[PDB]
Order: C-alpha cells, then structure tokens, then sequence
C-alpha cells in the first residue's frame, strides 16, 4: 500500500462525482465529452478538487482544463 | 466580504466598460447586465426565457429538481401562464388590501413583546415574524408547522444562488422530499375539509396536486426571504439618513414613496437570470443561443441615465422605476403584499419606537439577495 498520490487523489473525485468506474477515468479523458459531465457536474468538480488540495481555482484557469490529465498537470503546477 | 459591503461600486465597473458584460463569476459564464435600459428590455422579451437552476436532466438530486422545475418561475409557455393565473387569486390588490387587518395587528402583537425591553434585534424579532406569519395564514399553514416551514424555506433558498455547495444541495433535496409531502398531505385534508386559505382556493381551481404543493413551496420561500429583507434593508437605510427618518415620522402618508426609494436603494433581490432561446442581437453586442444572462437588478436600479444621482437616498423621488420586481411576465407576483407589508411595519415602527437608533452590519453569503444578518436597534 502507499499514500495517495496526486493522480489518485484527482481521479477519486472524478470517479465519485460522475458516479464513474475508475479505470474508465483514464488521462487523456474529456470530463464532457468521455465522461458525460454536464453544466453542474463541472462546477462541483471544480469545487471539489479546491477543497481536497486546499486551493482557488480562477475562473480562467478552470476554462482551460476540459481533461484528465490537464487537471493533474494543473495541481502539480500550482 | 468586500463585495457584500458595497456592491455597488463592483457594479459601476462592470457599468463603466460595458451595460451588458461578458464574465464568469463563481466559476459561472455568460453576459452580466448592469444596464437599466437592457435589463428591462431582456426581460420584457420572450426569446430570453427562464430555465431550471440546475441542470434540466440532471438526477444528482432528483426530488430537489423535480420540486423546482415544476415552480412557475422556471416554466415557459404555456405552462406558465396556467399555474401563475391560478395562484394570482390570492394576491389581486383587493385580496391583498383584505390582509391589511391580521398585518396591522401582527404587527402590534410583535412590537408588544420587545416594546419594554429597549431593545430589539429588528430581523428576528419583527420582520421574520411578521413574514412568516403572513404568508403561512395565506397559504393555510396551521402554527404548529410554521418552524417546519421556516427550515425549508431557508433550506431551498440557497439552492439557486450562485454560492450553492453540494452539501447545500444534499440538504435541499431532503428538505425538497420534506416539504412536498407535507404539503401534500395538507392538501388531501383540504380537499376532504376545504378551509379558507390558498390551498382550498386551488383545490377549486388544472392543477396536479404536485404542481398545487410546488406552488405553495414557491410562496413559503418568497414570503419567508425577500419581504424579511425588504423590511430590514429599509430600516437601516432610514436609520443611516436621519434627515428623511424625520421627514417620513413628520408626516407617515409619505411611506408609500419613502418604501419604493428603500426598494430601489437597497433591493432585497439581486440577480435573477435567462437563458438564450436563439441568437440575439442587442445594444451592441450578440448573444449566442444557450448562453446564460445573469440581470443585476440591485445595479440596474443605480443607473444614472434614469436616477439622475443615483446613489442618493431620496424618498421623494417619484416616480421611481425601479426594477426590483422584475419585468415583463413573470414580474413578482406578490408586489402589492410585499408593499403592503413592509409600509405598516415600518410606519407603525417609527410611531411606536419614536427614539429609534441603530445599536459593522453583516450580510448573509448570498449573491442573488441583499440579506442582513441581523439589524439590532435601540429605542425609547
Ligand atoms: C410574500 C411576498 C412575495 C411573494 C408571495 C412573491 C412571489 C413571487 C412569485 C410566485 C414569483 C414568480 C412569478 C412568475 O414567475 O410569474 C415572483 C417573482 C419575482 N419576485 Fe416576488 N414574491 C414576494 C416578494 C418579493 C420581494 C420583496 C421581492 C424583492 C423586491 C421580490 C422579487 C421578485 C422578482 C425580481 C421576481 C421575478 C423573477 C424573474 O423574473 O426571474 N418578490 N415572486
Ligand atoms: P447547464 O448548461 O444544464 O446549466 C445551466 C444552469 C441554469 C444550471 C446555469 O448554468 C446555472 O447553474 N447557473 C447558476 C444558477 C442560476 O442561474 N441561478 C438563477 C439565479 S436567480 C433566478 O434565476 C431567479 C431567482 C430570483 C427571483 C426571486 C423570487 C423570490 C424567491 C423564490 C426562490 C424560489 C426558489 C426555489
Ligand atoms: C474541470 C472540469 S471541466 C471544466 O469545468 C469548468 C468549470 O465549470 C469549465 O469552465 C470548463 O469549460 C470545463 O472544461
Ligand atoms: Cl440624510
């Protein structure tokens, strides 16, 4: 076993919110178009990743961000 | 914290650059409108229509949805026209003046109970009181259920504006699953037992008897928010400008237009919201079909092309256009009740507490409504 990484603690929110399996949540991923996120889904998970790695996302950050693997590069980053 | 003091000067800024501004705040996109002009010509117009405040397929919280979407405030044509008609019948200025003698001796009974004690907080003690005893009277809601009403009303309110979290959104639905069985459970004893209340007058009438409880729901909120915040809001400001305070004491006939400057001034409705049926040409700008329009009506109503200074307190402004109602068709349908609630609190306030003072005012972590948290005063 080992603590949660980054990319673990990211697609665990992912996975919750969308009610998705893990796995299907792969990098590359588009929350919208792969992963069927819709107009409210986007903005709790927005919520939900600045409340787990203790941050504020702007508003012009978060429109830049429309896959998995951007979103993990977006907290390790920053 | 900085925006909830003085709102008005983040309004001018968005004003200064454009009346219709394209933005995102909390992390919601679309055009933000500070304009007089074009606020009440969106929302005199038809192709921008009202929507559902959460997503219209979504089932993440599925009685919370259900319960709102089936409000006349997020339905179109025809569906709307059908529900608002069947509950206006209850808020016709005839009906509405019928009121004033439980509102005026509501409002005695409630100054009773604080006026010995030199002190009151104006909030709770006065103006939720009287608010809520109002409309739960109207509706037809006995007294042994109002605190049930008051927790879902405050429940639900947060669930359309912009600081919604998912944890407000979970307790919604369950006081969304609460409320609506209740009422329904309220209108089966009606219609074995018809009262005289609204909810018999709707059981005449159609109507589903969902649509009949969401429709209750709707006006439980209304009459538990926005009036409280209306009253307050007026309070204060007639407080913080003594010299009309005295003016409007002198001479109390003056609280029909002293009441509509305090509704300007300080609206208790910020924000309500369209959506883009198609694409829209106006003052300059295109808006895209599907793309949101947020109406800053607290802003609309400081704009100086129609309130030559409009960032003065001035009660004998008439008339006074204000846009704190709303517009167009789905204009507030409980205006003439708001109105007549808030001039006997305060008229009767001001004569029976005739040294009236304030006692670092915070407001609630709404963006849509102008809300104190508390307004506590001292007197005689
Ligand atoms: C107990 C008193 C009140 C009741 C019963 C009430 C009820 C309602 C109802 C049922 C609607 C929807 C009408 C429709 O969609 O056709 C409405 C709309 C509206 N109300 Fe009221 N309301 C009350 C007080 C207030 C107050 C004090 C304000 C703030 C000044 C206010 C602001 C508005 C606005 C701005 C709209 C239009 C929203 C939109 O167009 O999207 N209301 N009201
Ligand atoms: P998707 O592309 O499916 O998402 C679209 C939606 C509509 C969800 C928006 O993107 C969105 O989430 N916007 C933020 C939420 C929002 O727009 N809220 C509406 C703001 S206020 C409003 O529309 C009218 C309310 C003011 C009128 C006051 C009347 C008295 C109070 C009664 C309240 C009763 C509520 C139960
Ligand atoms: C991150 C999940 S997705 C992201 O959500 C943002 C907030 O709603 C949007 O601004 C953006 O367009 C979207 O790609
Ligand atoms: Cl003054």
């Amino acid at each position: 076993s080992h603590m949660s990484t980054i990319e673990e603690r990211v697609k665990k929110i992912i996975g919750e919110q969308l009610g998705v399996k893990q796995e299907e949540v792969t990098n590359n991923a588009s929350f919208v178009e792969d992963l069927g996120a819709d107009s409210l889904d986007t903005v709790e998970l927005v919520m939900a990743l600045e409340e787990e790695f203790d941050t504020e996302i702007p508003d012009e950050e978060a429109e830049k961000i429309t896959t998995v693997q951007a979103a993990i590069d977006y907290i390790n980053g920053h | 914290s900085e925006f909830l003091k003085n709102p008005y000067s983040f309004y001018d800024t968005l004003r200064a650059v454009h009346p219709i501004y394209k933005g995102s705040f909390l992390k919601y996109p679309g055009w933000y409108v500070t304009g007089y002009e074009e606020t009440a010509a969106i929302l005199k117009d038809a192709r921008f229509k009202v929507r559902t405040p959460l997503p219209e397929s979504s089932t993440k919280y599925q009685d919370l949805s259900h319960v709102q979407n089936q409000m006349m405030l997020f339905q179109n044509q025809p569906d709307h026209r059908r529900l608002r008609t069947l509950a206006s019948g209850a808020f016709t200025p005839r009906t509405t003046e019928s009121y004033q003698p439980y509102i005026i001796e509501t409002v005695h009974h409630l100054l009773d109970q604080v006026q010995g004690k030199k002190k009151m907080e104006v909030i709770s003690d006065f103006a939720f009181p009287l608010a809520s005893f109002v409309i739960a009277n109207i509706i037809g809601v006995p007294e042994e259920d109002r605190e049930q009403l008051k927790e879902w009303a405050a429940s639900l309110i947060q669930t359309i504006d912009f600081t919604r979290s998912r944890k407000a959104l979970t307790e919604g639905n369950i006081m969304a699953v609460q409320a609506m069985a209740y009422f329904k459970e309220l209108i089966q004893k009606r219609k074995r037992h018809p009262q005289q209340d609204m909810i018999s007058m709707l059981l005449k009438g159609k109507l589903t008897e969902e649509e009949a409880a969401s429709t209750c729901i709707l006006l439980a909120i209304a009459g538990h928010e926005t009036t409280v915040n209306l009253i307050s809001n007026s309070v204060l400001c007639l407080l913080q400008h003594p010299e009309q305070l005295l003016k409007l004491r002198e001479n109390p006939d003056l609280i029909g237009t002293a009441v509509e400057e305090c509704l300007r001034y300080e609206s208790p409705t910020q924000m309500t919201a369209r959506v883009a049926s198609e694409d829209i040409d106006i003052c300059g700008v295109t808006i895209r079909q599907g793309e949101q329009v947020y109406l800053l009506l607290g802003a609309a109503n400081r704009d100086p092309s129609i309130f030559t200074n409009p960032d003065v307190f001035d009660i004998t402004r008439s008339p006074n256009p204000h846009l704190s109602f709303g517009h167009g068709h789905h204009v507030c349908l409980g205006s003439s009740l708001a109105r007549l609630e808030a001039q006997i609190a305060i008229n009767t306030l001001l004569q029976r507490m005739p040294s009236l003072n304030l006692a670092e005012w915070r407001y609630r972590p709404l963006f849509g409504f102008r809300a104190l948290e508390e307004l506590p005063v001292t007197f005689e």
